[PDB]
């Protein structure tokens, strides 16, 4: 039936789930990983929404304010609300699935709650889409996809100026941080093909 | 983070083999989640950061794929034009417009709560504001908008049967992430995955464009533009965080560069050592580069040259002689934490001090700091995560190469003086140096090697598991977190695919509350230190023979 969720675990604990629709398949995937792994989900969840220093302190204070400087969490909600009924049962099973566990885990923690939990002093509460959706975009995204140093680069290009002038500062900037290098080694070789773009490389943008 | 892809005329006893080893840093419990999903048209295994919906590694028994960090310029910083007669507005398109905010309160356990404003532009978040120029700064991303369906891209991407339904995906992937593909007729494939700013004329993409409307991006660039390559001659894809493209732009960051001196050509010359690679020979490729010095292939010729004159018994002389015999390759001692040769400590030193001499001063403080790494920066618990070649150890080399270097030296690194000179100078200054800890006899330096820690923080330095639960290697190995390798079409084999993988600590992080800890909870962590590996198995039939347990639940939504 569409109601039922086999799950095998293998001889190292790896979980293979089968089920016969999406909200199902996902719903397997995210009470497995509540089995396994639910305070490290836990804590990746307040990591990439900023909500660490509610059970761990001041400490992580300038850390949870860093990460909400740094998103806009409406819009990723808004995101979320423009998704098809397929795709929204992707995240709505996993969310479902963990919560059934973690439902499990607070109805008998004398046997089920992580010992992390009572080190650290708090327990588990449900997910909902955006919060699986944060794991990935606080993590890929806001993290492994965003980076920059560009204010850094003009404080840099602007004491390089002060130092050897402005038309040589600029020379010496684009040698410590050249635009492009052609004898840097190339994943794709340069008999199938190049980027077609070329770059301004003198700050034109303010010129 | 590393991958090679070796196709049909590079494999040996296979049609292709693809082995990654994506660098996150390492972590307890495990970065990595291993999981089989199978049904409502999936048919998956393999393993993924943060149990994302989607799999980052693995395969569906016709293709696989996985993936390395990009590291395009897909991000750019507006300077907004603010007034102090308008608080929360900024300038652009001739009008004053009003800044979106929001307010966001910090509990704290055990303390005062704290509340402060985010504002965003219609370029991005503000990061910061200069009161003194009435200048906001915005952090524009080309992927803002686009985060959700990029989660949906490396999910739906696992039902493709071939490059162009897998390309479907790659192109709704907005990120700047490598991404790769084999499948079991033997293609393999690239794609510098990622949404990226189609600029205006004019805009150098390292540095700040003003915010008043002139230099907004005109939109994004086509994903016909994005690199890609399918079936390349050379038979093999290879990536360690290189540039994907001749004249491809590397992410902004000054710390980071694409040139001449690059980790990728240590997988190059193994790849190239002999015509085709069987899957075991593909496999120790991981062995070879985790081991392998970075810096000797690119300075020892520099070294070879400046002590060529020099008699039997100088000591800048014998400690070059002690590089010339040596491959880079660095083994532990008996003692299970020192090296068994001086190599890598001979090298760092050298290199600290001819950098001090030539890139840091060059640079104007405190910029000069940005350029004094050698590479060999750790902690007693180890690399964080992935050894690289410096900044400045890359620019140095440019300078070394003389002529034969395309970046114009518009500052001479030397100063004028014969770069021999130099080079021997810090010769000079690393005898001194290592014979006052080690003494004369360089044949006897039990020199200190590098340790490799499961972190009980992650990679945010946040706790995910108690300090106890850190764990520890004696060998630092720079290589994946988890590593993961495919096979197609084995000659070796009936099944058109075979996979392994390893995820250590284990799959499981539970420890019940009176401390037992999962039976499942340590039980890879001595095979990822010994380049092993376990099947990830497929088919009902495999997880059946190798079942463990089950579980049947029923439930409706
Ligand atoms: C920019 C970063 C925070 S992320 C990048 C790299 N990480 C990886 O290669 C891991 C990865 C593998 C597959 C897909 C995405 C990221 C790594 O480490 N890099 C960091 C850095 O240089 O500071
Ligand atoms: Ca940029």
């Amino acid at each position: 039936s569409s109601s039922e969720i086999k799950i095998v675990r293998d001889e190292y604990g790896m979980p293979h789930i089968y089920a016969n629709d999406t909200w199902h398949l996902f719903y397997g995937y995210g009470y497995v990983v509540a089995q396994d792994r639910l305070f490290q989900m836990e804590m990746a969840r307040r990591s990439t929404q900023g909500t660490v220093a509610e059970v761990l302190g001041k400490d992580f204070v300038k850390f949870d304010k860093d990460i909400r400087r740094n998103y806009w969490p409406d819009a990723i909600r808004a995101q979320i609300a423009a998704l098809s009924p397929e795709d929204m049962s992707i995240l709505q099973g996993y969310a479902d699935g963990m919560n059934a566990w973690i439902d499990k885990v607070n109805t008998n923690p004398e046997t089920l709650l992580p010992k992390q939990f009572n080190t650290f002093g708090f327990t588990p509460k449900r997910w909902e889409p955006f919060d699986v959706a944060m794991i990935f975009v606080g993590t890929m995204a806001n993290r492994f996809s965003d980076s920059t140093s560009e204010i850094d680069n003009l404080a840099l290009l602007t004491a390089l100026k002060d130092k050897y002038g402005v038309s040589q500062g600029m020379a010496v900037f684009n040698q410590l941080k050249w635009l492009v290098n052609p004898s840097a080694p190339t994943t794709i070789a340069v008999q199938e093909s190049n980027y077609p773009l070329k770059f301004n490389q003198q700050n034109s943008q303010t010129a | 983070s590393n991958m090679w892809v070796i196709g049909k005329s590079k494999a040996q006893d296979a049609k292709a083999i693809m082995v990654n080893g994506p660098q996150f840093g390492w972590y307890a419990p495990a970065y990595t989640y291993g999981i089989g999903l199978h049904g409502a048209g999936y048919d998956v295994t393999g393993n993924t950061p943060f149990a994302y919906p989607g799999l980052v590694f693995g395969h569906n028994g016709v293709i696989s794929w996985g993936s390395t960090a990009g590291f395009g310029d897909d991000v750019d910083i507006f300077a907004e034009r603010l007034s102090a007669e308008k608080p929360g507005y900024y300038l652009h398109n001739g009008k004053w417009v009003k800044m979106l905010s929001r307010e966001e309160t910090i509990t704290v356990k055990n303390g005062q709560a704290e509340t402060f404003t985010v504002w965003r532009t219609v370029h991005g978040n503000i990061l910061q504001t200069d009161q003194t120029t009435q200048t906001a700064y915005a952090k524009s991303r080309a992927w803002d908008g686009k985060e959700v369906a990029s989660l949906l891209a490396w999910t739906h991407q696992m039902k493709a049967k071939n490059w162009q339904e897998w390309t479907q995906q790659a192109a709704k992937q907005a990120l700047t992430i490598n991404w790769y593909y084999a499948d079991v007729n033997g293609n393999i494939g690239y794609v510098h995955t990622g949404a990226y700013p189609d600029r205006q004329s004019g805009h150098d993409p390292r540095l700040p464009v003003p915010g008043t409307g002139k230099w907004d991006w005109k939109g994004l660039l086509p994903f016909e533009m994005n690199p890609k390559v399918y079936n390349p001659q050379s038979g093999y894809i290879a990536n360690w965080a290189n540039s994907p493209q001749k004249d491809y732009p590397a992410s902004d960051l000054f710390a980071f560069l694409w040139g001449g001196a690059d980790r990728v050509t240590e997988i190059d010359r193994l790849l190239e050592q002999k015509p085709r690679l069987t899957a075991d020979q593909a496999w120790d490729v991981i062995r070879q580069t985790s081991r392998q010095d970075l810096n000797l292939r690119l300075f020892l010729p520099t070294l070879q040259a400046a002590t060529s004159g020099l008699t039997q018994s100088d000591p800048r002389r014998q400690l070059v002689e002690t590089l010339t015999r040596w491959d880079g390759i660095n083994l532990l001692n008996d003692d299970g934490k020192t090296w068994q040769q001086p190599g890598s400590a001979i090298l760092n030193v050298w290199l600290t001090s001819m950098l001090k001499r030539t890139v840091v001063a060059a640079v104007p403080m405190p910029f000069d700091k940005w350029y004094s790494a050698s590479g060999y920066e750790t902690t007693q618990d180890g690399p964080t995560g992935s050894l690289n070649i410096s900044v400045g150890a890359k620019i140095l080399y440019e300078a070394v190469q003389g002529d034969k270097s395309p970046i114009p030296q518009a500052v001479d690194l030397f100063a004028g003086k014969p770069q021999q000179e130099v080079v021997l100078a810090a010769l000079e200054d690393t005898w001194e140096t290592l014979s006052k800890r080690y003494g004369n006899n360089v044949s006897n330096w039990k020199t200190p090697a590098m340790a490799l820690t499961f972190r009980a923080n992650n990679f945010f330095g946040v706790p995910q598991a108690a300090a106890e639960e850190t764990r520890h290697q004696a060998e630092y190995q720079n290589r994946g977190t988890e590593n993961d390798m495919i096979v197609f079409s084995p000659t070796t084999s009936d099944r058109p695919v075979l996979a392994w993988d390893v995820v250590a600590p284990g799959q499981s992080g539970f420890i019940a509350p009176d401390g037992t800890v999962d039976k499942h909870y340590e039980d890879q962590l001595k095979m990822y230190e010994n380049f092993g590996r376990k099947s990830l198995w497929l088919t009902k039939q495999d997880v059946e023979a190798h079942k463990e347990s089950q579980e049947v639940l029923h439930v409706q939504r």
